[PDB]
């Protein structure tokens, strides 16, 4: 079997969490079903209604050292805005890559982002990035490329 | 895969 987990957007500052557990449903005449949730890293106090369709997705996937050659330029990733008072992960683009030979300690590439939300824009290692599960493709195809 | 904790 293959697991599949989800991250849900919160309605309170548009940055995605991990999610614990489904909770309940809500359907509307309207459409666009509704989903309680409960967040991984909090508690019963801090649980959400969520749009199922615009603001649940499958879990992005913090990258390893080797994997930085599957974040491109006009990637959407998952990356963490660490600032003073807040640090969490919001959706952002790969303008560019610096790649940089690796070391000891992984992964020396750079990334310049721009946050969706805001348009700022940010110079990040590897270890603020969060892949979308999707590219596992890319790095399929490059395992592909090996010798048997 | 571990993220890393948000704080709000
Ligand atoms: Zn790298």
């Amino acid at each position: 079997s293959v697991s599949v987990e989800f991250e849900a957007k919160s309605a309170r500052d548009g940055a995605w969490y991990d999610v614990a557990a489904f909770l309940s449903h809500r359907l509307f005449e309207s459409g666009d079903p509704e989903v309680r949730v409960r967040f991984s890293g909090f508690g019963a106090e801090e649980d959400e209604w969520i749009n199922v369709r615009k603001c649940v997705r499958q879990r992005s996937l913090p990258c390893e050292a080797t994997e930085c050659v599957a974040v491109l330029p006009g990637d959407l990733i998952l990356c963490f805005q660490e600032g003073k008072d807040q640090a969490l992960y919001y959706d952002a683009h790969v303008l560019d890559a610096q790649r940089r030979r690796h070391d000891v300690g992984g992964c020396r590439c750079r990334f310049l982002v721009r946050y969706d939300h805001d348009s700022s824009e940010e110079i990040v290692p590897l270890r603020k990035v969060c892949r979308r599960p999707e590219t596992d493709y890319r790095l399929q195809i490059l395992h592909a490329a090996r010798a048997a | 895969r571990t993220k890393q904790t948000a704080r709000k």
